[PDB]
RNA sequence: CGAGCUGGAGAUACGCUUUGACUCGGGGAUGUCCGAAUGGGGAAACCCACCUCGUAAGAGGUAUCCGCAAGGAUGGGAACUCAGGGAACUGAAACAUCUCAGUACCUGAAGGAGAAGAAAGAGAAUUCGAUUCCGUUAGUAGCGGCGAGCGAACCCGGAU
RNA sequence: GAAACGAUGACUGAAUCCGCGCGGACCACCGCGCAAGGCUAAAUACUCCCAGUGACCGAUAGCGCAUAGUACCGUGAGGG
RNA sequence: CCCCCGUGACAGGGGGCGGAGGACCGAACCGGUGCCUGCUGAAACAGUCUCGGAUGAGUUGUGUUUAGGAGUGAAAAGCU
RNA sequence: AACGAUAAAAGAAGUGAGAAUCUUCUUCGCCGUAAGGACAAGGGUUCCUGGGGAAGGGUCGUCCGCCCAGGGAAAGUCGGGACCUAAGGUGAGGCCGAACGGCGCAGCCGAUGGACAGCAGGUCAAGAUUCCUGCACCGAUCAUGUGGAGUGAUGGAGGGACGCAUUACGCUAUCCAAUGCCAAGCUAUGGCUAUGCUGGUUGGUACGCUCAAGGGCGAUCGGGUCAGAAAAUCUACCGGUCACAUGCCUCAGACGUAUCGGGAGCUUCCUCGGAAGCGAAGUUGGAAACGCGACGGUGCCAAGAAAAGCUUCUAAACGUUGAAACAUGAUUGCCCGUACCGCAAACCGACACAGGUGUCCGAGUGUCAAUGCACUAAGGCGCGCGAGAGAACCCUCGUUAAGGAACUUUGCAAUCUCACCCCGUAACUUCGGAAGAAGGGGUCCCCACGCUUCGCGUGGGGCGCAGUGAAUAGGCCCAGGCGACUGUUUACCAAAAUCACAGCACUCUGCCAACACGAACAGUGGACGUAUAGGGUGUGACGCCUGCCCGGUGCCGGAAGGUCAAGUGGAGCGGUGCAAGCUGCGAAAUGAAGCCCCGGUGAACGGCUAAGGUAGCGAAAUUCCUUGUCGGGUAAGUUCCGACCUGCACGAAAGGCGUAACGAUCUGGGCGCUGUCUCAACGAGGGACUCGGUGAAAUU
């Protein structure tokens, strides 16, 4: 438990809900942990510790770097306590080392993979994930995604060796209800045990079931809602 | 509601041919054998006191 | 201005008035705190600062916007004026056009008035000749699910 | 609507006297006027305030108020 | 967690000790299930007896945020 | 009719024009986790004193929370402010916007949280950590001395910084006992005579090689550039050195001494009852916090504010002759709140309303325990109409012959049961549970004996009808429907088979994500997350499962060809002029998405012509005919259980069938008990009736 900003609960914003249900909570803090991890590039360090922290099922690193700072990164599934990290294009291509694309040999499974140099990781970080490399094109590296997803990716971006694990929402089965409440308010309500007035799958008397949408006019099996856009040309195979 | 209710104003006549039974009945005064004002049979004058002799303080 | 005055108050006491009170006119000086409110905070009238002038008491400045600078602006006005935005009931014996209306309401700006104004005009006489207002033309021309219904202008008279 | 002209958000984009606009699509002819800078009394409107008047009222009338937006009701706007 | 017994795929069973639980009984507290009462009420929804929950998705104070075709809603078209 | 809870009241005495209703005394009765006490909020003067006597007070009133007048409230340290920050609010300069205006970093406002200097008493009619008395502490400013030198930021770091459950040890507040101590007297009814009875039986401060559990702890040297923007004699990291034990540092509290206060009562005057002065003892034993020691120990996961004060550290800086720091004096101390009511006639409820209101304290005895239950201290109160009567009927209670659910829609209601020991306890089961199953026994008093003590066991004895002897205080069981479960809901006729739920499934979403709020290429929520995530929809523990039909609609994909907008493209047609020219109309082909079209998809709409019901269940909460037919239980069953099947109109995630456990759920049966009932009776209380006081309503 250390050096950490304080989190606030809000489901919310200006005026009304927005992102309906969730409004539990517990108090939970908020740990900065870096991402891009650049600016540290050049220095090695070791697990200090593997503290389990919250707003993430992914557990966390407590490393600390020749420089005297201390930082919080994401642990891979594997780092034992006081084993060694370093950033910077120089760096065995090992677990917790973080090394741009270029650098990383075909076929080795990593995770925390940027899509833009810096601002952060942003793929492959929740509890366990695994983001393989494909094979280098020009700038561009075709990797795949933990959605079974192609994209390419310019190699100027770092990533870290190894898949994240926290073990695995697998056997966690939140028991009975409330442990939810642990985390965010009444899960879903059925529209369709609401009224007319209230939502599309309203009213009826009995129970229904037709013209199946969302709480507003749309359509939530198979309807596509991706848009036409930029990325769109630096994807490959999007369904499945 | 007010469930029963009258249905209907009632006469002056017929209110009054009611209270044809509420005429007090004067008290029969006594005079008392001594200080002689007047008393309430079998009770004690109450402006001597007495009863015979003088029961209450005077 | 000349016997009275001492507010409504209807009371007592004290008093003030020709070196003319009082009252009426007309200028000054005082004018705590809040309020655009503007030193900063603030759930109005409270709470806290600072710099300068200084006997301390006490004085004053301390807001934002335009401008060297003077100096101007923020606020408030019953209705009237123009502007930006602009309903529905209702009618059409229903209703979607259309009507009710660009009315009601909101907002901005302004003044005592505004708005408009000195013609790339209106009109059919090779006429009038800034704008505005009243009369009339006329409910005519025309607009209109050519339905309900809506409705000019020129000329001519008059304010100016 | 055959529907001109005015106006403007969007694209465009002219001339200038043997020049330009319009005169209800459109053309010629005929005719009236010169746009893209501006300021301007006066007659016009209303009425918080003031005076005068009234085939206006005169106290359940007349303003809500012979005075009070008070008492009273409302969390409040507000009503009164 | 510490001791004793057991074995053919089978386990576990036992004693101590620990102190778990949308665990149990139950008062504050939160609720309001059934009956009577009360309906010109003590009360514009209550009382008595009875009953549900009672460390939980719990109960509550202060400050603060969301509103009208709008908010909120473990969802009755409920509450505002 | 009512006079607002059935917690009662009696007498005496006093005042007065007049008193059931005011005051005094003496009794009675009611509350006592409160109907006592202290605040908060809210209200304001309601507080105190003297008057008053219209109206208000459900009745009187000489009285009052009402009317009149006067008085009362006192803080350097208690709360708040001159300090801090959370949500949220606002917001220069910024981002947006038909207007008004909408957002927004720093900053600022903002407690309900952080931080921070006092205690013990006295006492006005009415105030008190505010005034007095005693002693204390904090900051500030000056003087004096000491000192002998730096002082050290709107900056860095350290720290303030924080959960839930359970738990060891020491202690106190506080409470209990005694032939302890002090004080006062008296005692009689039969006795006691004091080893009886009543009452009191220490709070603050200062010192003490005194006792004392518990609790806290690295320092130092150096290294490195890459860390704290920078700097560092700070902090972090690296390593060296001693960090067993321990050791220190600190002491909750106790004890002793001193001293200050308090202390049952005593005495005196008295204008009637206060005023004044004085004062004893302070023991041993026992219990004991939700507090103190402390930011203690262990365990647990859902993983538990910020900011200032504070500690150290430099930058800059004035200064190293006169510094910072300590001490001893002095002077100094601002604004607001502090009365009274405050679980209630003083606040919210139109009424001095049976309701609603957050926090704290909350004694004793008895009873495993307890903030339960009974009685009762302190203290508070008998509820602002009263008296009689003793009928009908109504409400709230007590008992009830014989019978025992015959009552009735339903055992609705009301009984029975009812605590704590011991013995004993079925089916079924996810092996937890079903269980407090079911059933049976004990339970008081004395004495001896032994025990771990309060307490308890063993034996003997005793008394009653009876011994959780009075109050609190489960009725039990068989079977079925529905829902798994705890939970949630129609404030004011529905609590449930409703909703939610853990679990499952389909699908969308590549991250300025899908999605949603919004005037807006602003902002924001999703998420300071990133696909084992987030959104949507349906299903709803667990178990065995979950079939057939893609014709139609939808969704995805395919995609030749057909069709289809603006626009591109200018022929063809017409106008005017003399003419050049200027002007009307208008194709071919070409031109986006989509629509037609091809295939696909059912835990998509849906159906059982595109197919026709695999399993499982079946007159079922889904069956019409219907009280189907047989069986069950009953003397007798339209209901209920079990079969069958002819399933009017079952059926597999609008889920099929089953399932331990759970239910203020719904249905049928049984045992026990009972006034539900045959039939009602008697009794009680509160109305109803009567008299005195006050005195409505709907209706007409
Ligand atoms: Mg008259
Ligand atoms: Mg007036
Ligand atoms: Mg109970
Ligand atoms: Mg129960
Ligand atoms: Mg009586
Ligand atoms: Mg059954
Ligand atoms: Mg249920
Ligand atoms: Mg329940
Ligand atoms: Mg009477």
């Amino acid at each position: 438990l250390t050096e950490a900003l304080p989190k606030t609960g809000g489901r919310n914003n200006r005026g009304r809900i927005t992102s309906r249900f969730i409004g539990g909570g517990h108090k939970r803090l908020y740990r900065i942990i870096d991402f891009k991890r650049r600016d540290k590039s050049g220095v090695n360090a070791k697990v200090a510790a593997i503290e389990y922290d919250p707003n993430r099922s992914a557990r966390i690193a407590l490393l600390h770097y020749a420089d005297g700072e201390k930082r919080y990164i994401l642990a891979p599934e594997g780092l034992t306590v006081g084993a060694t990290v370093n950033a910077g294009p120089e760096a065995e291509p090992k677990l917790g080392n973080a090394l741009p694309l270029r650098f990383v040999p075909v076929g080795a499974v990593v995770h925390a993979l940027e899509l833009v140099p810096g601002k952060g990781a942003q793929l492959a970080r929740s509890a366990g994930t695994s983001v393989q490399v494909q094979g280098k094109e020009s700038d561009y590296v075709i990797v795949r995604l933990p959605s079974g997803e192609l994209r390419r990716v310019h190699s100027e971006c770092y990533a870290t060796i190894g898949a994240v694990g926290n073990a695995e929402h697998k056997n966690i089965v939140l028991g009975k209800a409330g442990r939810s409440r642990w985390l965010g308010r009444k899960p879903h309500q059925r529209g369709s045990a609401m009224n007319p007035v209230d939502h599309p799958h309203g009213g009826g008397e009995g129970r229904t079931g037709a013209g199946r949408v969302p709480v507003t006019p749309w359509g939530k099996p198979t309807k596509g809602l991706k848009t036409r856009r930029k990325r769109k040309t630096s994807d490959r195979f999007i369904v499945t | 509601a007010k469930h029963p209710v009258p249905k209907k104003k009632t006469s002056k006549s017929k209110r009054d041919m009611r209270r044809s039974h509420h005429a007090l009945t004067a008290p029969n005064l006594t005079e008392c054998p001594q200080c002689h004002g007047k008393k309430l049979s079998h009770h004690i004058c109450p402006n001597c006191g007495y009863y015979d002799g003088r029961q209450v303080l005077a």
